[PDB]
RNA sequence: CAUCGGUUUUGGCGGGGGGAUAAAGGUCCGGGGAACGUAGCUCCUCCGGGAGUGUUAUAGCCCCGGGCGUAAUGCCCUCGCCGGGACCGAGGUUCGCGCAUCUGCAAGGAUGCUGGCGUAAUGGUCAUCAACGACCCGUCUUGAAACACGGACCAAGGAGUCA
RNA sequence: AAAGCGAAUGAUUAGGGACCAUUCUCAAACUUUAAAUAUGUAAGAAGCCCUUGUUACUUAAUUGAACGUGGGCAUUCGAAUGUACCAACACUAGUGGGCCAUUUUUGGUAAGCAGAACUGGCGAUGCGGGAUGAACCG
RNA sequence: GUCCCACCCAUACCCCGCCCUCAGGGUAGAAACGAUGCCCUGAGGAGUAGGCGGCCGUGGAGGUCAGUGACGAAGCCUAGGG
């Protein structure tokens, strides 16, 4: 016997995608030669990416995207998720964005503006190691389940009311003139 | 030549120890013959009840 | 000789043959094996390896 | 390595991890003689050893 | 247990020793405290406004807020299975500097000395502090001192 | 076990006060040098204040009996911890060696007064220059005037493999 | 069966080093002692001894020093070689690390030769005897083989479903 | 823990000189002293030095405090060993009768009794030994 | 009571074979692969309450095997075999 205090440990990172979509299979194994035969780092971080799920991959807006896009204008922006139309964005400029998914709206004005609205397939042939690339990932906490994560007394979190008012979470534990402040 | 130069300073080091030794019997002196540097640890109990 | 002693593997010996004695659980001093056997350390090796 | 041989017991693989190996026991290095008149304690280092 | 209110237990910890109890020395109000400051708490009895709990009487901390005639200290509690900050105010009455930050704070301004004297003499030094190592090889001298024989004693006296 | 006899000498380790420290000699049987050095630490702490943390041992080395073939007697100080006290005593054994009497202390004071090796301190171990030192009626006996005994009884050596016998064997060997 | 490889067990051989460069020991040359007093001598018995003197004599012994002698043995530590036996042969074109020398090899895991049988001979199942071992399940419990409860046996039905 | 009472508090024996100088023995809720084991913190780049900047705080005061720009110190970046434990999050199960042992320890005459502290075990665990055994030894 | 040699054996330790789990590598101008594969390397393996993964079996539904069957389906018996 030997002194171990863990024994066959698993990894607690996903290795391959659990969806049965059989294009992003395609994709995953076209990333899976990349990442493996060239020195690009660039490559392992998508390969990582398309394997994890649909929360850990929160769209984007073609307005993060200008937001983020400048002065690093002539990258291409790579976006391992879906990319959404803005209506706030009354102007879009020239932009190379690759994606898994594209929006109508968001892939129709990109398109019009005169700019590149491709995927990460189309992205592997003109950049194989993402010579000139933008890594952009969407907001991961703006879900409305992290409001909820963690609540307790002094959090400031979102407690489960299946209503809104003056009743139903506001007396006794939310002032003082009932009882005390949580 | 590294071989070479090691089973030479192997061969050097000890005879040095049992010169000195030697030598400090003659002069009616005490030579300490310093203390070990390098021990071998072997556990032989187990690995219940501690 | 950290990166050397680290480097090593620790040793996975065998049970020496022909030791080791009655009561092995005691220090060497009162006829024992735990402890510091000084030079000693040798003819056990020889018996594990 | 399908099988790790010992170089304790066999030769060639002694020699591929040191070839000093066989300069060591053709010029007989483990069995150096010393020789002269050695130099015995004085009367004074006994005596006191014994008391 | 039965009664488990503050200053329970703290009969001899709270206390002033033999003779050196009522009047408090000036020196403590004349110390200068800087935010980042390791203190040691040690709660003086003959002050009771003011006072740390039990628990940190004799623990060591971080200063982060100086107010007047009080510090707060930011401290580690163990709690079970876990450390919580706790920020205590405690008076400056109660604590006093740490000799062993003093003892380091000399000891990187002299490593500065030590590297900037060698880089510019033009050799290297060593500014790791090394443990004790095993003695070398020494040769002693029994010209004036002989060994003495000493053998154990007979049990013989009863008392 | 078989014990040798050595010589070990300690000394304090030299401090700033005190640079020339004193030097501590001992004779210590012990099966080896490992519990001589342990025996020395052990007698030397009781006896001088030192400690083997704050000490260095300068040398131990075995001490060989001069006349290992001349047969002579030995007469040994000790004092050992019994179940109800502390008591000295004197023997008196008739060896070869220094060692071989101690050897025999030993076996001796185990086998009669069921002390052990962790019970016993060997004060002092001499030699008999003549006859009239002998204390003892055990080892007066046996340096009698011309001493010849002969050997009664005495049951022959037979192989335990050998089972069966075909004759019976005689105690006359 | 032969030649190998891995692991292992048990013997034997040669050569080094160390300690008081073992201590002893034998012979010789010196000095000093004594008795469990050798010869000689003086007393009683005198088959057989005892007592005294006597320090090597017509035996010897103990201590110190020195030559032969850098003697040997013994213990410990080492550098190598050779035998007896057992278990194992995983892998499956070359590649590698090495050694030798114009051959190759024991060097990234067994081959060669030989013999009997070619069938119930090896092998498997079952029955039985034999050696060693083996308390009755489920359950509650800190603890069940329990002198704690349910269980005579067999078949079918039988208990985390849906909104 | 130990120690102390010709030291405070409390208990306490005996003699002596005119209360004093001594004497014997003690304290979980006494103490001038005072260990062992355990215990807090530090051993630097989020660091150190020089010049200088901001403020509605502070100073008699461009004096300080806090945070910085620009320079200098380089991977010997300031003990050892290891890293066969990187960090965080979400959701949820069972559990909430415990028992035994070395050491310390409370009530009790004591208990295979009742109750605690550290640690290790059985529950949840077979194996070799203790003939036999939940806890012992390996 | 003490001291010394030799020997016996645990699922423990060492070496080797095999299973599985975990971890780390290789494999496309494909002569190329149930790539959910193959090849190489290393470590590990007890378990109630409990958690998770993959597989086996039963009654039905859609697709498919141009599937089996009165020259014998399903069932049942079988110290016969894999
Ligand atoms: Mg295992
Ligand atoms: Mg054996
Ligand atoms: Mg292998
Ligand atoms: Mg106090
Ligand atoms: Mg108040
Ligand atoms: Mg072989
Ligand atoms: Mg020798
Ligand atoms: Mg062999
Ligand atoms: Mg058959
Ligand atoms: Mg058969
Ligand atoms: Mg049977
Ligand atoms: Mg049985
Ligand atoms: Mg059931
Ligand atoms: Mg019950
Ligand atoms: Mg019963
Ligand atoms: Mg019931
Ligand atoms: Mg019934
Ligand atoms: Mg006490
Ligand atoms: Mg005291
Ligand atoms: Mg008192
Ligand atoms: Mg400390
Ligand atoms: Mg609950
Ligand atoms: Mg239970
Ligand atoms: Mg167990
Ligand atoms: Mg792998
Ligand atoms: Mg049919």
């Amino acid at each position: 016997g030997i002194d171990l205090r863990k024994h066959h440990e698993r990894s607690t990172h996903r290795k391959a995608p659990k969806s049965d979509n059989v294009y992003l299979k395609l994709l995953v194994k076209l990333y899976r030669f990349l990442a493996r035969r060239t020195d690009s780092a660039f490559n392992k971080v998508v390969l990582r990416r398309l394997f994890m799920s649909r929360i850990n991959r929160p769209p984007m807006s073609i307005s993060r995207i200008v937001a983020n896009l400048k002065g690093n204008e002539k990258k291409t922006v790579v976006v391992v998720g879906t990319v959404t139309d803005d209506n706030r964005l009354l102007t879009v400029p020239k932009v190379s964005v690759a994606a898994l998914r594209f929006t109508a709206t968001a892939r129709a004005r990109i398109e019009a503006a005169g700019g590149q609205a491709i995927t990460l397939d189309q992205l592997a042939l003109e950049k194989p190691t993402g010579a000139n690339t933008l890594l952009l990932r969407g907001p991961k906490n703006a879900r409305e389940a992290v409001k909820h994560f963690g609540f307790g007394p002094h959090k400031h979190k979102k407690p489960y009311v299946a209503s809104k008012g003056r009743k139903f979470e506001k007396a006794r534990g939310r002032r003082r003139s009932k009882g005390f402040k949580v | 030549k590294r071989a070479e130069t090691y089973v030479k300073e192997y061969r050097d080091v000890e005879r040095e120890k049992i010169r000195l030794q030697r030598a400090a019997k003659q002069d009616g002196s005490f030579h300490i013959p310093a203390e070990a540097k390098l021990i071998f640890l072997i556990r032989i109990k187990g690995i219940n009840k501690i | 000789f950290k990166q050397a002693s680290n480097f090593l593997w620790p040793f996975k010996l065998s049970n020496p043959t022909g030791g080791f004695r009655t009561r092995k659980f005691k220090h060497f001093i009162e006829g024992g094996d735990l402890g510091n056997r000084e030079e000693h350390i040798n003819a056990l090796i020889r018996q594990m390896n | 390595n399908v099988q790790k041989k010992n170089p304790l017991r066999n030769k060639q693989v002694l020699l591929r991890l040191n070839p000093y190996a066989a300069t060591f026991a053709k010029e007989k290095l483990g069995e150096i003689k010393e020789e002269g008149k050695p130099q015995r304690v004085p009367a004074t280092f006994k005596t006191l050893l014994q008391e | 247990g039965h009664a488990a209110g503050l200053r329970a237990g703290t009969r001899y910890a709270f206390s002033r020793n033999f003779r050196e109890k009522g009047m408090i020395r000036l020196s403590t109000y004349l110390k200068q405290y800087k935010v980042g400051d390791i203190v040691d708490i040690k709660v003086n009895g003959a002050v009771q406004k003011g006072m740390a709990h039990k628990v940190y009487h004799g623990k060591t901390g971080v200063i982060y807020n100086v107010t007047k005639s009080a510090v707060g200290i930011i401290i580690y509690k163990k709690v079970k299975h876990r450390y919580i900050e706790k920020r205590i105010n405690v008076r400056i009455e109660h604590i006093q500097p740490s000799r062993s930050r003093d003892d380091f704070l000399r000891r990187v301004k002299q490593n500065a000395e030590l590297k900037k004297q060698a880089k510019a003499e033009g050799k290297p030094v060593q500014l790791k502090r090394q443990a004790l190592l095993p003695r070398e090889a020494r040769t002693i001298s029994v010209v004036d001192n002989k060994p003495e024989t000493v053998a154990p004693v007979a049990y013989e006296t009863t008392i | 076990g078989r014990l040798q006899e050595y010589q070990v000498i300690g000394r304090h380790l030299p401090t700033e006060s005190n640079p020339t420290p004193a030097l501590y000699r001992m004779r210590i049987f012990a099966p080896n040098a490992v519990v001589a050095k342990s025996r020395f630490w052990y007698f030397l702490r009781g006896l001088r204040k030192v400690k083997k943390a704050t000490g260095e041992i300068v040398t131990c080395n075995v001490i060989t009996e001069k006349h290992p073939l001349k047969v002579k007697n030995f007469g040994v100080w000790i004092r050992y911890d019994s179940r109800s006290g502390t008591h000295n005593m004197y023997k008196e054994y008739r060896e070869l060696s220094r060692t071989a009497a101690v050897e025999a202390l030993y076996s001796d004071m185990a086998a009669r007064h069921r002390a052990r090796f962790r019970s016993i301190h060997i004060l002092k171990v001499v030699e008999l220059e003549k006859t009239e030192d002998i204390k003892r009626p055990y080892l007066k006996q046996l340096v009698t005037k011309k001493l010849s005994f002969p050997l009664p009884h005495r049951v022959p050596k037979i192989s335990n493999k050998k089972i069966f016998s075909a004759k019976r064997p005689a105690t006359f060997a």
